[PDB]
């Protein structure tokens, strides 16, 4: 069963990240505020012995 | 609702809108009022804290 | 001139107002008991 | 070879539980129905159970499934299913709550057809502008009341006749003359004089006595 | 002259025969069990007044409780000695000349 | 040479319905005129329902002039409850027929996609008022909110020895309750619907599991 | 002192502010919070990424 089965040449000649299509992932504006505040808090973490 | 009548409605959504911008005369740019706050955030209920 | 129409006699169907029902135009899902295939089960049938 | 989705689901089940599925689940078992009650004396008022009833929400026959391709998916780009909806206002008897009837599609693959079902939602309008007859666009939100998690985002089409009838001091929509009945018994309207109501009451109580006599059965 | 005709109607409404005749439908807990017993598996006969109804939407269009056909003239020909012709002219279907 | 305008076709159907009703009055045993009247009334309903959407001023003039205000009413409540009476406007191609600039102000009819504000909050931030003409009960609902607050505040100021006992027994009933711990069961919005398997054999407080549209 | 030192119209006041709002910097390092990474995978859990359950 499928002992000799080959795939296309396009799969092994493609570059990286060229298959990803542009998707417009919309969300709620409260989720926009929550994710923006979470990313702003994660960026502003002080550099201690854990970061 | 019936989705097959959507695109013809889109033509009406064109044919009214192009009718609007040629009918009325814009007097001038109205100044922008500041937006308030909505009480309809998504997700669960937040706290008063 | 005048319109003496009353909508109560229209809705409640006074004077025996009879609307003829359509002919087998029910189109419900519960009565159907057959699997629908494109071109039917036997598409080209010739009566010999 | 290109494996199907069932291979991926089996891989997920193997990585979760250690194994895919124990074998011999069919067993061809003869499920026999043993009746206990009398012939037309089942203890229910609407649905009388007399056969083996299948149990299952999405694994029953004839098979249904939600059909995500409708007007709402064509108009609105949604973050999740049921976030934005478009419907009609049918009831404004509650304060700050518009009853919005919306439609969705259910797919039957056996008959290969989609059908439109209707769901009623309670939406919120603060300034009391929604009139019965408005094509409105509602959106999901937080819990406002026990049955209010939607709100009127936009009025896509206002009912002009309803607003003009409200300006006249009338109702926005004239109320229907038909509706839900009160019993399966034929609700006869009693039109009698003020003196002929006692004999009509005697006839009604005699009819109720004969309906109770139906408990006796033969003779 | 109209106060007597109003007050007789208001005293006829508050009479015990009118309130017993226009009782609402009996509930399933008032009739008895969940069903199976003949005569007690449904409610009893409900009579409504067409001018002062104790239910909303007197008529309906259901499959089994359909009652618009029973509102026409002829079902009130059974009791013409007790009949009120004012409500007969106002509330009946297919009345003759 | 115009005879097919909707305002003309509607009054033609209404005059035809008047003629058929006047024939059925003097001769109620004519069975063909019954069916013709039942078809002409449905066609009159269709003509007036399209006239309401394509030219509202002439429709309102026809409604006002001939003493027929409720000629466009839903027949059945059960069909009206599911929005099938208003689905006629979408299915016939009449949903975008009314010009919004000539009737209302369309700035406060659309919510904000950027800020997520509602339809009412955008008009609130613009200083516009969109409120339907209320009835007496709808004004009684909004006017009697302050009256009970002034009554309860006057009772708290005027009878302290009774208000203190009422608040004390209310706090005793609140504090000593069994389900006072905030949990998933106490935090559910609909307890008979989420936990419906307890309503038969365990909980006798709720006799049914359905109270709303959910 | 019942009025806080940084009282604006939007009524957002810090309890441990201890400084005039004109003296404090606009952006500073946050030492009170803790950096947290994603610990719950949605659809991908293991050996072979076929689809990843991206619709979920």
């Amino acid at each position: 069963f499928r002992g000799a089965d080959t795939y296309s040449v396009k799969y092994c000649e493609q570059g990286r990240y060229e298959y990803q299509r542009y998707l417009m992932i919309n969300r709620f504006p409260s989720e926009y505020k929550k994710h923006f505040l979470s990313f702003l808090s994660n960026i502003r973490m002080s550099s201690g012995s854990a970061t | 609702l019936k989705a097959g009548l959507l695109g013809h409605y889109q033509q009406e959504a064109f044919e009214a809108r192009k009718r609007f911008e040629e009918s009325t005369t814009y007097p001038g740019p109205i100044r922008a009022a500041t937006p308030g706050d909505t009480r309809f955030y998504s997700g669960s209920l937040e706290s008063i804290l | 001139t005048e319109w003496k129409l009353s909508p109560r006699d229209i809705v409640l169907r006074r004077f025996g107002q009879h609307t003829k029902p359509p002919g087998k135009a029910a189109l419900d899902v519960g009565s159907m008991r057959g699997s629908v295939i494109p071109f039917g089960r036997s598409p080209g049938e010739q009566l010999v | 070879p290109w494996w199907n989705f069932q291979t991926e689901h089996r891989q997920r089940c193997v990585l979760m539980y250690g194994g895919a599925r124990t074998k011999n689940t069919h067993n061809a078992n003869h499920r026999v129905f043993i009746k206990k009650y009398k012939r037309n004396a089942f203890p229910n008022r609407t649905r009388h159970h007399w056969a083996v009833s299948m149990t299952g929400v999405l694994s029953q026959r004839p098979r249904r499934m939600p059909w995500p391709y409708d007007l709402t998916s064509l108009i609105f780009n949604q973050p999740r299913q049921g976030s934005d909806k478009i419907g009609y206002v049918v009831g404004t008897s509650m304060l700050k709550t518009a009853v919005v009837a919306t439609n969705h599609m259910v797919y039957y693959p056996k008959f290969n057809q989609r059908v439109s079902r209707t769901k009623r939602f309670f939406a919120h309008d603060e300034d009391l502008a929604c009139v019965e007859g408005d094509l409105v666009h509602i959106k999901q939100c937080r819990k406002i009341s026990k049955y209010k998690h939607y709100y009127v985002f936009s009025i896509l089409e206002p009912n002009v006749e309803g607003r003009e009838r409200l300006k006249l001091g009338l109702k926005a929509v004239p109320p229907p003359l038909f509706g839900y009945p009160v019993s399966r018994r034929i609700v006869k309207l009693n039109l009698t004089s003020t003196e002929g109501t006692q004999e009509k009451l005697a006839a009604a109580i005699q009819e109720h006595v004969q309906d109770a006599y139906r408990f006796s059965g033969p003779t | 002259d109209t106060e007597q005709n109003l007050l007789a109607r208001e005293q006829h409404v508050r009479s015990p025969a009118y309130r017993e005749l226009h009782r609402p439908a009996l509930t399933n807990a008032a009739m008895g069990l969940y069903g199976g017993e003949p005569g007690f598996e449904k409610a009893h006969r409900v009579w409504v007044d067409p001018d002062r109804p104790h239910i909303k939407h007197i008529y309906n269009q259901t499959a089994l409780a359909r009652n618009l056909r029973y509102a026409r003239y002829g079902y009130f020909k059974r009791d013409m000695h007790l009949l009120d012709v004012d409500k007969l002219v106002r509330h009946a279907r297919l009345l003759p000349t | 040479f115009d005879t097919t305008s909707p305002a003309v076709l509607a009054v033609k159907r209404a005059l035809k319905c008047r003629v058929l009703r006047n024939h059925l009055l003097t001769n109620p045993h004519n069975n063909i005129i019954k069916t013709v009247l039942a078809n002409t009334e449905r066609k009159l309903n269709h003509a007036l329902r399209r006239l309401r959407k394509v030219d509202f001023k002439k429709y309102w003039e026809i409604i006002r002039d001939h003493d027929v205000q409720d000629i466009l009413q839903p027949p059945n409540l059960v069909t009206y409850r599911q929005g099938s009476y208003w689905k006629y406007d979408w299915n016939a191609g009449l949903a975008i027929s009314t010009n919004l600039a000539d009737v209302m102000d369309p700035r406060g009819l659309n919510g904000c996609v950027e800020t997520g504000r509602s339809r009412s909050e955008v008009a609130r931030d613009l200083g516009l008022s969109y409120t339907r003409p209320l009835h007496e009960n709808e004004k009684k609902q909004l006017s009697h909110q302050a009256v009970y607050y002034e009554r309860l505040a006057k009772f708290k100021m005027e009878q302290p020895e009774a208000a203190r006992a009422m608040e004390r027994e209310r706090f005793v009933r609140k504090f000593s309750g069994m389900f006072v711990k905030m949990d998933i069961r106490s935090g559910a919005p609909d307890f008979p619907s989420t936990y419906r398997r307890l309503l038969g054999t365990k909980v006798v407080r709720w006799a049914s599991k359905r109270h709303g549209p959910n | 002192d019942e009025r806080p030192r940084d009282w604006t119209v939007d009524e957002i006041t810090a309890e441990d502010v201890k400084r005039s709002p004109y003296k404090e910097m606009e952006m500073q390092p946050l030492q009170n919070l803790a950096p947290r990474y994603e610990a719950r995978p949605k659809g991908y859990f293991g050996r072979t990424y076929y689809s990843g359950m991206k619709q979920s």
